[PDB]
């Protein structure tokens, strides 16, 4: 029914801790697999933290919050999501100070929020900039995802695709340097070819099919037209259908259907275009004028998809076709091609311009290999987004965790009060990240984690992390495990903000 | 630590659940390894019985109760799709790999350390396979040893010489000048009313539907093959008309006019028959897929034509590439350029049905292997053995290298791994030792099924050492060592190659399983 | 097929029961192997507590539920009486031998074949000791490492350096003239009212009861010790008479008359005192075992004579050898022949009690090891350690050859047995492999108790090889390899020799058990 008292906070901890214990071993390159018993007796042997929790049923609402916060991470950053839940579960797993010591959550939350400002400052100290102009460094950075994948045979290809693609979308002139991979980097697959044939189209590719053969097959100077209205007979304000029974009234309603569709098409062809792109559908009578005009018929193109076209070829959006002025012409466009590349038509309006958007062409030998190349390239685009938004990397392999933990432990010495105890407990929670990397490799956890903390005390904290493959210690200057800063800061805030959230819950109430 | 309506195995006992399933599946399939191995029955529940030793059939068609064991069954499907052999030996090595790993995992060893040893033992075992393979030329004497080695594992040691010569000759007819090979060129037919040993080859092709008229020729020693797809039965009016009648007889009178479009096209058939060698000591055959009217059949039958009707898409496909007759979709464009040619064309009468045979062709690029048996399941068992025998001869021809059998490669690779110090990690050799002992399960099981001691057989073949290339195997009749290359036992290079790639990947992934969770089960 | 009140396991389950018992007993004693190993408690039920790592005490004094495990407990009683060490490691090898045998017995191997492999490996294992045994001459530094190696496994690493020099010098005090060392020459005495680290050696004997009178000399630098066994207290009439009294006063007259039997003899002690060097700068001591009246203690104390009473028979025999005076069974025949000679004879004062010490003897051929501790159980703990440390130095001197420790012999013999093929049959190769992997339990367990990974430690010491005779063992503090000779870690030759002969005999006999029948249980 409901929960109240200390049972709530201790219950939310066991729920969040239980969800993290599932994916404790799903961290690093030597991640362990998980067996998911389907209801029909089947098994899925995935090792992805997002896919595991997505398929698991959870009864506690605290678990739904942990999972729903992880999904929000995937939309922004396709990496480090597993670290959020583990840290959020370890930060909450310290229930000694929470209940056994009878401290109020406001005392704990004030310490967790104080450490978060210190964890953020320490990560910027151990950071390091990157020369984004040199693509060789970004290759080593993007290899964190290409490693242990089938696309390693064309690893450099994936970097040049993702690197150059995000640079086109990056509109730095607006100050904030916003990037939109979902809209301005729309990806579409093309059957045929191989992995090497994968490239980036410098334009906008529409997957519209060819309905008739009377369409422009190859053009050197396209002329694209844009409009939102539909090419059909003007209906009434309501959706009332036209019901007719008298034959004499048919020719009247038919003539009204033909003339208005006729006059609207006559104005579209006055500019001598090569393709009519409309947002809404195009009826059969309207297509009879497009095939007669020897121009391509295109429809069902969204607003943002049309906005990129006007920036590419120089077209102009109009409400209706009747108001089409001479400005709506795609002069300077590269070419218009509706070739059937791999048993599927593809509209290419590429040009020699970068209209703050592009389209990625995924060539491949089969749908299985195409999907493998697809999901592997999206993460590379996001790593390029995170580095280009904030070109600062921090040492990975558990080094940034141990480096930050030493700063809090040394800073807690001057922390007079009861908040020093949970403030230090957050530092010991960061050690769980190398604790799992060492557990997966099989090396002794206590022996290496003890020596690992000693290296950060004496030697510089910017290096001396952990090697997940070998298990021994290694400097991140010698091993390119450097991860972005924006991923770690958002990973650290989301873990503390999530733990602060569940700690603020004291009564699970039902009602609507 | 779990939500309601679910379950979770947190500790390492989840791994023991997967090890127990593989150990159980090992003990099931080990009794059907090799020729002397037993057979397993597949009761479909409806009442159909089926006996077979093919591990792919005992895992794909047989549904497995345990959830974990069904995963390994899907791999046997994947193993059969690449090489078509080794599915049984794949499961036995997986069962022993996980068995040997549990001995060290119980001592506190992590699974990830053992899997890194398998990756090292695989590369060493893969390099040693390159040295043992024999790249000799493939001759009829060699492929017979391959076909016998592949067919004796699926039959009662009586259909060996029967299906061996058929399986070998079927392949040699479809490869010359280093051309790429395709097993789809060989058709597999099944017929009853004869003993199991009545299997033989068919150089031509078998057709289902035969001629239907008393005046037909039972055999045509020569004829031009005319491919067609036009319905010579009663069809609708082909012109813009309808049914303008006043009674039933007037409706029937218009059907005569509707038959004018078909009846005249029958004369066009008779015309080209009389034109293209319609003289004495000659014949003509029509293979029209669609139906033919009884009255129209009377016209062609009296002219000495052996007509056929209501054929399948597969028959017309092979009939075209074999005979060369191009399909005419309308008799208006009838011409002699679309005509083929063939030798003997006859219909062998069985006790119940009949089938048309088009044997004695020059180079049809397609043949047929006619299987004969008394029962239904026996024909299916022989169909599987031929497909496994053809794919075995295919691999030996495509991949010109072959390797010895009878566990001689497994015994040699195991000795090489033991004679291999660590190179990736100190503790990795524990997995290399487990990989070595896992390979020895193959000669161990061959000694069990043959009825000999498991330990005496393996120790004798291991003691064979000399200052020269020496590869001994398990003699199923004697039990003593036996040079598999001398007696004529040869396995493919892709079979042993894919075993190491398939065994290591699955034995690795099953070891990396830390927890077993219910996804709403 | 069975009779009432009878049960028998005809199948191989009798081995699975006996093998399971050894594995259980293995897991119990493996935690107390070495100095880093944990201790076991021995609750007698009445409330007494006793802590000890000595496997013989954990098998002789403790009670075991399993009947099969009680057989192995009796073996430790035999192993202790012959060598004095190796009872714990004897049980580990039996469990690991039976563990490896069960792995092969499940594969259909007969038990008798495995026992033949042990007999072949055992004979080869014994020869390896003769090659690696170091016949170093017995000196102080060598025995310190041996006694340290034994005493550290029974104490908290604090009494080791204290007890080491004492146990070494105790044997050297009695070791001379190439005589066989007798442990009866060293008596072990305990004392409360002091801490544990106050243990030290006493050159002479120590007695419980001492002089109790104010007029006694606190220390006697020299004296003619008189050995006697005559009671100087109220005794019965020794002449042809008896006791007849009429009242309490007439009874008191019989005491005065009966006391004259002693009063004439108490002055006899004063006579021989004045007789044999009664001048100045001399002394006299009486060690009469029987009771002495306070009158005689009061009389002789005025003459300056230390008289003792209520001693043991064994102490009187040791006292005669220390002094030289033969025991006089009757004071009437007193003479100087019954006298001896000794040096400083003082009295050690504790908080409550006081003890007699006869240090500075001439030729006792015997010493005493004075143990001191605060608790009762701590005295029994240290006593069991010194008895084990004494036998360790005894075996090192009785058998001048020693061998390394830290499992260095087991790691070496394991590699030696692997490089050795049979000579009776091939299947004995499996038993030799089980013997090889069984000896490695000792270096495996030492890594567990020290808190290090079982596999990393063994692989390092086993991988360490060179082009020369090189030893290698487990470093309990660091976990890295360690040459035992370069650090002072040595075992005995008879211990390792009896270990191989003991484990092979019992692991053999346990494997030959085909059935377990209840004799009316
Ligand atoms: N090659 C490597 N060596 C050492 N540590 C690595 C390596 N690759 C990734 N890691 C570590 O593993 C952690 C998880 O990485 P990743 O799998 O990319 O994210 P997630 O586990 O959230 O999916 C990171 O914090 C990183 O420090
Ligand atoms: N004369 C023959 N002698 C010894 N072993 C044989 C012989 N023929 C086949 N074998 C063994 O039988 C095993 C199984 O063969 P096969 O049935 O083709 O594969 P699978 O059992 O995996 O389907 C092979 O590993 C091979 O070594
Ligand atoms: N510091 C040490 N380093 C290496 N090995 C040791 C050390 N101390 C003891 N050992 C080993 O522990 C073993 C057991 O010693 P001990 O307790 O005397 O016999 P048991 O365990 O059979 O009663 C010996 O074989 C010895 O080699």
């Amino acid at each position: 029914k409901r929960e109240s008292g200390r049972k709530v906070q201790s219950g939310n901890i066991n729920a969040a801790k239980t969800i993290a214990d599932i994916i404790r071993t799903c961290l690093g390159p030597k991640s362990m697999m998980k067996m998911l018993l389907d209801p029909m007796g089947g098994i899925v042997m995935t090792n992805d933290g997002n896919a595991i929790l997505r398929e698991i049923q959870v009864q506690h609402p605290a678990a739904k919050s942990m999972i729903e916060i992880s999904r929000t991470q995937d939309e922004e950053v396709g990496d480090g999501t597993t670290s959020v839940i583990i840290l959020a579960g370890e930060m909450l797993s310290v229930a000694e100070h929470f209940l056994e010591q009878q401290m109020h959550p406001t005392v704990v939350i004030s310490a967790y929020r104080k450490a978060l400002d210190d964890m953020i400052s320490t990560l910027k100290k151990i950071s390091i900039p990157v020369d984004i102009s040199d693509s060789d460094m970004m290759l080593n950075i993007i290899n964190s995802s290409i490693t242990t994948k089938a696309i390693s045979r064309w690893s450099s290809l994936a970097c040049n695709i993702a690197l150059d693609a995000v640079k086109m979308v990056q509109f730095e002139e607006n100050g904030r340097k916003e990037i939109d991979i979902k809209k301005y980097a729309r990806v579409e697959k093309i059957p045929g070819g191989i992995i090497e044939d994968s490239c980036v189209l410098r334009g906008v590719m529409i997957n519209k099919d060819v309905t008739h053969p009377r369409m422009r097959r190859y053009i050197k100077n396209p002329r694209i037209v844009l409009l939102d209205s539909s090419l059909e007979y003007k209906k009434g304000e309501s959706q009332t259908d036209i019901e007719i029974t008298r034959e004499e009234d048919f020719t009247r309603i038919l003539q009204m259907e033909e003339e208005y569709i006729q006059q609207l098409c006559e104005d579209i062809i006055q500019l001598k275009p090569d393709v009519v792109i409309t947002e809404k559908g195009i009826s059969d009578l309207a297509q009879h004028y497009l095939m007669r005009a020897n121009i391509t018929a295109i429809r069902r193109v969204r607003k943002t998809d049309n906005n990129r076209i006007a920036r590419a070829c120089g077209a102009r959006i109009v409400s209706r076709p009747e108001e089409l002025r001479e400005d709506d012409v795609g002069t300077g466009a590269g070419l218009l091609e509706i070739k059937k590349i791999g048993d599927e038509y593809f509209t290419f309006i590429t040009d020699c311009k970068d209209p703050k958007a592009c389209t990625i062409l995924l060539r491949g030998a089969s749908k299985e290999i195409l999907s493998e190349v697809e999901r592997n390239l999206q993460d590379a685009m996001q790593v390029c987004r995170n580095v280009l938004l904030d070109p600062q990397l921090v040492p990975g392999g558990g080094a940034s965790e141990m480096a930050v933990a030493h700063a809090l432990t040394e800073k807690s010495k001057a922390m007079t009060g009861v908040e020093q105890w949970p403030y230090r407990a957050v530092a010991q929670a960061l050690e769980v990240i190398p604790r799992t990397l060492i557990q997966n490799c099989g090396a002794s956890t206590i022996r290496l984690l003890t020596s690992l903390r000693a290296k950060h005390t004496q030697e510089n904290c910017e290096t001396w992390g952990v090697n997940g493959e070998t298990g021994t210690l290694v400097d991140m200057k010698e091993l390119g495990i450097w991860e972005p800063l924006a991923v770690k800061l958002q990973t650290y805030k989301t873990a503390v903000e999530t733990a602060v959230l569940l700690l603020r819950i004291d009564d699970i109430v039902s009602g609507h | 630590t779990l939500n309601p309506k679910a379950e979770v195995a947190r500790a390492q006992a989840a791994l023991a659940v997967n090890i127990s399933a593989a150990r159980g599946l090992q003990d099931v399939l080990r009794t059907n390894l090799g020729p002397k191995g037993t057979m397993k029955m597949l009761v479909s529940g409806a009442g159909d019985i089926k006996l077979t030793k093919d591990g792919n059939v005992l895992l794909h068609e047989m549904q497995i109760q345990h959830p974990t064991a069904s995963l390994i069954a899907k791999v046997a499907t994947a193993q059969d799709d690449i090489t078509g052999d080794g599915t049984t030996s794949n499961v036995l090595i997986i069962g022993e790999l996980l068995k040997q790993a549990d001995l060290y995992i119980s001592e506190g060893l992590h699974p990830r350390i053992i899997t890194e040893g398998f990756e090292a033992a695989k590369e060493k075992a893969l390099q040693f396979l390159e040295e043992v393979k024999v790249s000799r030329e493939m001759d009829r004497e060699t492929l017979i040893d391959v076909a016998r080695t592949s067919l004796r594992t699926k039959v009662h040691a009586e259909l060996a010489d029967v299906l061996t010569e058929a399986v070998v000759d079927s392949i040699l007819a479809i490869k010359k000048q280093d051309e790429p090979i395709d097993l789809f060129m060989i058709e597999i037919m099944e017929m009853k009313h004869k003993s199991e040993t009545d299997t033989s080859l068919i150089r031509g092709l078998v057709l289902d539907h035969g001629a239907r008229h008393p005046d037909m020729k039972k055999r045509v020693e020569d004829a031009y093959i005319l491919t067609c797809n036009v319905s010579l039965e009663y069809e609708k009016t082909e012109v813009n008309s309808g049914f303008f009648y006043k009674s039933a007889e007037e409706r029937e009178k218009l059907v005569k006019a509707e038959r004018k479009f078909i009846e005249d096209r029958v004369k066009k058939i008779i015309e080209l028959k009389r034109k293209v060698c319609g003289d004495s000591d000659k014949g003509f055959v029509v293979i029209n897929q669609k139906g033919i009217d009884p009255f129209s059949l009377d016209a062609l039958s009296k002219e000495g034509i052996v007509a056929l009707r209501r054929a399948k898409r597969r028959n017309m496909e092979r009939l075209t590439l074999a005979c060369g007759g191009v399909a005419l979709n309308s008799f208006d464009d009838l011409s002699p350029d679309c005509l083929g040619h063939a030798g003997l064309v006859y219909e062998y009468t069985l006790g119940e049905e009949k089938f048309t045979f088009i044997e004695k062709c020059n180079n049809p690029r397609s043949v047929t292997l006619l299987i004969k048996g008394p029962n239904k399941h026996t024909l299916t068992q022989i169909k599987d053995a031929v497909r496994d025998g053809l794919r075995a001869v295919k691999n030996a021809i495509d991949d010109g290298c072959v390797v010895p059998g009878a566990g001689a490669v497994e015994v040699a690779m195991a000795e090489a791994l033991i004679k291999h110090k660590p190179s990736v990690k100190g503790r990795a050799q524990l997995g290399v030792q487990a990989f070595a002992d896992a390979l020895l399960i193959i000669p161990k099981v061959l000694a069990q099924n043959s009825g000999f001691d498991l330990q005496e057989t393996l120790v004798k073949i291991q003691a064979e050492h000399s200052e020269s290339g020496q590869l001994v195997g398990v003699d199923l009749n004697t039990g003593e060592p036996m040079v598999a290359a001398e007696v004529g036992v040869w396995d493919n290079y892709c079979v042993k190659k894919q075993l190491l790639h398939s065994c290591t990947v699955i034995a690795t992934n099953i070891l990396l399983v830390d927890e077993i969770m219910r996804a709403g089960m």
